[PDB]
RNA sequence: GCGAUGAUCACCCCUUCUUUUUUGAAGGGGUGGGUACAAAUGGCAGUCUGACAAGU
């Protein structure tokens, strides 16, 4: 599923 | 699907990109090696 | 009871200059109080917000005065 | 009636204390006497408590309230009392089944040990090492330390056997040991 | 991709976090400071080395300005660079899961079952 | 920031009683009279001395208006340990709770408040403190509780009424010693909101001089609190 | 502390008190003397008393007390400053739990330490019940599988203490007629082996401590159930008692509760799926802690989950009255006639029927 | 007056003067880690949506 996850507003 | 994730699952979530990266390399090498022979 | 020499008079001065060049270190520098500065006005803003306190100040004063 | 929670910290004395002393209001010469009578005024705390009761700020709780706090109190009393008279059978028994290693190490700690091994037939059947590990979480056993901790672990595996193998064990063996 | 829910809680998350963050932090006093006197030749005496009994470094500190009888790291500072600047993207995100929730907001009234003529006014029964 | 695990320094303030904790960042912190538990949440500072472990608690200027008044740099302040303190308008122990540690176990707190549901707030954290005496009774009528006060070394007033200065000026009379010390808390919107903030300052210290104090220093919150000034007297009977 | 506070009270409502006349009578054979007091309220009251004094109250005698109060310990021999202090302390406390209105039975705090020792109890009391049965099984192992519950079983060993007695020993009162008799069967069979009558004793003493707390964990139930119809009347009729304590427990005061929405009362005690549904968008819980209340399970199907916010509302109502009253009677009638809504309520959304007749 | 009933085997706190002269003189504590227990109003951690629904 974690590729099926995107990733924002990265700190 | 977007998302916001904390700084521990951040350095977790990159690791099993990696782990899973170098079982395809792996992987596919050992194919290589058989499909010669 | 005041009774300091001239040479006692010199010990404690320097210990003026031993202790504050010791809490100097601890004042951080003057580079760095400049952004720090900048930065902590913004956060300050935000959260004490003062766009509606500063403004209503105003208009009860202008509710106040006569209009001729 | 906070203040009394710090005089006499002996916590077992609070349950008898609080059973006779159930409101900080009844105070009298004769129940000072009384109070005194229970442990000793030597800490003062009799004549303390007296004081206290009267100069105290703890809020009055319901009659309810305080035949909770007395009959709690008591349960506690009656555990106290059945633990020490449990541990003087853990004592006896313990001399009766394996007299060699009680009477080596001591009753308690010779019961710990069984109970880490799981049963006197395992530890007798046990190595010497393992033995001294056996009882290295609760120092049970404890440079010149280390060896006298493995010499005495040797003894304890010396014991455990004659007591398992014996089917009535006595005690001349573990006095020389 | 997200909805009313997700959003809603992230900022939940980030104003207590902000909350939080400020509190650890200082800030430097920047309220004004008036002292009374007697007399008028009191006045053109005054200086604040005599009146704070303090140096001249020490009266710039107002927050720690030590009697002087009471005196007889880029890296470190970098970090609080980093701490400061991390409340304030803690603070620039508020704002913006604030407008998302605001458009996700919006969308919903609009899905809603109303006249719409801008609503026109219908006693909703 | 200062998160758990941070380890900090801690030295003295200038004033007896307060403390700073250095380190990474700068705060400022009070021995804690009851250690191993916080009033309000805030967070504590923990230090093994020769070995018995004293606690300390963080102190937010944000919360308590006379914390403001530290960071502005006040010169003088009669809160110091062992001195009888009186603190008017004590809502809860966010603040009386942490003047009861800067006067420390000699010294006692007069705590005074109105409204009956701050008062249970504010009680129960006096079970905590022994040396906090709460006080519910309106302040505008000091002779109801002359019964439970002495004399008072300094008078602390953070009461947001109109006619603060007369709540102030009936238990500095009562109350406060010769030469002693009082402290008030000043919100002009309260007082007077038409007009701008430094003509009720100004007419704030008028009313003090009438009424035999003499004011010291005056100091306004910013940035913590907006509109206030916290005005440092003494009070001269003669 | 109970005469200083009546007689305290009577200072602040300027009321003389007897202790105040009694010590006064005896000044009154100086004839024309001068009477100094603080307040002129109580110089007031005093003049009316028609005692042979010229009671004075102006702002000049403030002086004469603050030096006498400043200097009141050594003006006072054999009590110490510290002394006064701690006087001062308790009674002012005692004034404040007056004034404030403050009675010994509508206190929260006792409620939440209640649940907690409920709890610890039930965990307590589990465990010695795990020692007596395999202690004890060693000597009869076939009882556990028998008789399940701790209580009955203890009781089994204090009537029979050895299997022998089980031929003679009577466990009707503890046990069926059908349950008695396998303990019998089984006896005679058994597969543990005897035991000391030393051993006897001390399990004997085990049971005894099993046996004795079940009554008073009985007791403590009943203890609760009285204090929230004392504290919180109306939720009890509502909601009830256990689930009712466990939400302000929740919550940690009673006020906590009152302040917070119907919407979190419904799902108070399934944040756990909620804070994991939100994040991963998936359906929310729609019980919390309610589900246990009786009228959550009369209902069936959905209509638990209308039934769950319906009630949750009623409970807010409840609630808030309970916390923020003055003058609230303790009867509980908002409760009543919150309950009666909820199942009139219930009988229409119950009376409805989806399938098509 | 030994022993197989068992010996042996983490960190830190040359200079000056001088000489019948190749001669003489002087300069325990703190850190770290492991085991079990108790407390924290310390952290993860943020309390679902909101006007329609049921009948002829």
């Amino acid at each position: 599923e974690d590729e099926d996850e995107e990733e924002v507003l990265a700190m | 699907r977007a998302v916001v994730l904390g700084g521990d699952e951040k350095k977790a979530r990159s690791f099993i990109q990696k782990v899973l990266t170098i079982s395809k390399a792996k992987d596919s090498k050992r194919k290589e090696q058989k499909a010669s022979q | 009871e005041g009774t300091l020499t001239d040479h006692e008079r010199k010990y404690l001065n320097k210990l003026i200059k031993r202790n504050s060049q010791n809490l100097r270190s601890w004042d951080l520098e003057e580079e760095v109080r400049d952004e720090l500065e900048d930065i902590q006005q913004s956060i300050l803003k935000d959260t004490v917000s003062t766009a509606n306190t500063d403004r209503s100040k105003r208009r009860r004063f202008k509710r106040k005065q006569f209009k001729e | 009636f906070p203040e009394l929670a710090k005089l006499v910290p002996d916590n077992y004395t609070f349950a008898k204390l609080v059973l006779f002393i159930k409101d900080k209001a009844s105070l009298n010469d004769d129940s000072l006497h009384d109070l005194a009578a229970l442990l000793n005024e030597d800490s003062g705390i009799a004549q303390r408590v007296i004081d206290n009761a009267r100069i105290s700020m703890g809020q009055d709780i319901s009659e309810t309230d305080m035949e909770n706090v007395c009959v709690f109190a008591q349960r506690v009393a009656s555990l106290a009392d059945y633990r020490r008279q449990l541990y003087d059978y853990l004592c006896e028994k313990m001399h009766t089944v394996a007299p060699n290693l009680s009477e080596l190490i001591g009753e308690v700690i010779g019961a710990r040990l069984i109970s880490h091994a799981g049963s006197l037939t395992n530890l007798s059947k046990q190595a010497a090492s393992t033995v001294q590990i056996l009882g290295a979480e609760k120092a049970l056993f404890r440079k010149n330390k280390g060896r006298i901790s493995r010499y005495l672990a040797n003894k304890c595996s010396m014991a455990s056997r004659i007591d398992n193998y014996s089917e009535e064990p006595s005690n001349v063996f573990g006095s020389v040991l | 991709t997200q909805d009313s829910n997700y959003v809603r809680t992230l900022r939940q998350i980030e104003l207590k976090k902000l909350e939080k963050g400020a509190k650890q932090l200082m800030f430097k006093s920047s309220g004004n400071h008036t002292i009374f006197v007697d007399s008028r030749e009191k006045m053109n005496e005054f200086t604040p080395e005599k009146f704070f009994n303090t140096t001249s470094e020490m009266v710039n500190r107002s927050e720690n300005r030590l009697t002087k009888d009471q005196l007889a790291k880029e890296s470190l500072d970098k970090k609080k660079l980093k701490k400061f600047k991390q409340v304030k993207q803690h603070l620039q995100r508020e704002t913006q899961l604030k407008q998302v929730q605001q458009r996700m907001d919006a969308q919903r009234e609009l899905l809603k079952k109303g006249s719409k003529k801008k609503w026109k006014k219908q006693r909703k029964r | 920031g200062a998160r758990g695990g941070a380890k900090v320094v801690i030295e003295p303030h200038r004033h007896a009683g307060v403390y700073i904790a250095r380190g990474k960042e700068d705060l400022l912190v009070t021995k804690n009279m009851a250690p191993g538990e916080s009033v309000y949440g805030e967070k504590r500072i923990s230090v093994e001395e020769p070995p018995t472990k004293v606690e300390y608690r963080v102190w937010n200027p944000f919360r308590s208006k006379l914390a403001a008044g530290i960071m502005g740099g006040l010169d003088e302040l009669f809160i110091a340990p062992g001195k009888k303190v009186l603190y008017l308008g004590a809502a809860s122990g966010t603040s009386v709770s942490h003047v009861s540690d800067v006067v420390g176990p000699e010294g006692v707190v007069y705590a005074v408040e109105f409204s009956h549901r701050p008062g249970r707030e504010l009680i129960s954290m006096a079970k905590k403190r022994p040396n906090i005496i709460p006080i519910i009774e309106d302040a505008r009528h000091p002779q109801k509780y002359r019964m439970l006060i002495g004399m008072v070394d300094c008078v602390f007033a953070d009461v947001a009424q109109p006619d603060q200065a007369r709540i102030i000026a009936l238990n500095s009379h009562m109350f406060l010693k010769d030469q002693g010390g009082v402290v008030i808390s000043i919100k002009a919107n309260c007082i007077d909101s038409t007009v701008d903030a430094e003509t009720v300052f100004a007419r704030e210290v008028q009313k003090l001089r009438e009424e035999r104090i003499k004011p010291l220093e005056q100091l306004t919150l910013e940035p913590y609190e907006r509109d206030h000034c916290i005005v440092v007297g003494r009070y001269m009977r003669s | 502390a109970a005469n200083a506070l009546e007689e305290a009270n009577s200072i602040i409502e300027g009321k003389v008190s007897s202790q105040l006349e009694k010590l006064l009578e005896e000044i009154k054979k100086d004839k024309k003397s001068t009477l100094i007091v603080s307040e002129t309220k109580l110089a007031n009251a005093i003049n009316k008393l028609g005692l042979n004094f010229n009671v004075v109250s102006d702002a000049v005698t403030l002086d004469i007390y603050r030096a006498i109060k400043e200097y009141l310990p050594e003006l006072l021999p054999g009590m110490s400053d510290n002394d006064l202090s701690k006087m001062s302390l308790g009674l002012a406390h005692s004034i404040g739990r007056h004034k404030l209105k403050f009675s010994a039975d509508k206190v929260d705090v006792m409620i939440i330490q209640a649940i907690a020792l409920l709890d610890d109890l039930d965990k307590e009391l589990n465990t010695y019940a795990m020692r007596c049965k395999e202690w004890y099984g060693w000597h009869f192992p076939e009882l556990a599988k028998i008789v399940t519950d701790s209580v009955a079983y203890a009781r089994i060993i204090l009537t029979m203490g050895i299997r022998s007695k089980a031929s003679e020993t009577d466990l009707s009162e503890i046990l069926p007629e059908e349950i008695e008799e396998r303990v019998k069967t089984a006896a005679e069979v058994s597969m543990g082996t005897e035991i000391t009558q030393t051993d006897l004793d001390n399990i004997n003493a085990l049971a005894e401590q099993i046996v004795e707390f079940a009554a008073y964990r009985e007791q403590l139930s009943n203890y609760l159930s009285a204090r929230m119809k004392a504290i919180a009347p109306n939720l009890t009729q509502l909601v009830g008692e256990l689930v009712g304590a466990r939400l302000i427990a929740h919550s940690g005061s009673l006020i906590s509760l009152a302040k917070s929405p119907a919407s979190t009362i419904q799902i108070l005690g399934a944040e756990k799926a909620l804070f994991r549904a939100l994040k991963t968008k998936h359906d929310t819980p729609k019980y919390g802690l309610l589900y246990h209340a009786s009228l959550v399970g009369q209902a069936t199907g959905k209509n638990k989950g209308k039934i769950a916010r319906v009630l949750a509302a009623k409970a807010a109502v409840s609630l808030r009255y309970d916390a923020l009253a003055e003058d609230r009677d303790d009867s509980g009638d908002i409760g009543l006639e919150s309950r009666a809504k909820v199942e009139n309520r219930l009988s229409q959304l119950e009376g409805r029927d989806l399938r098509t007749t």
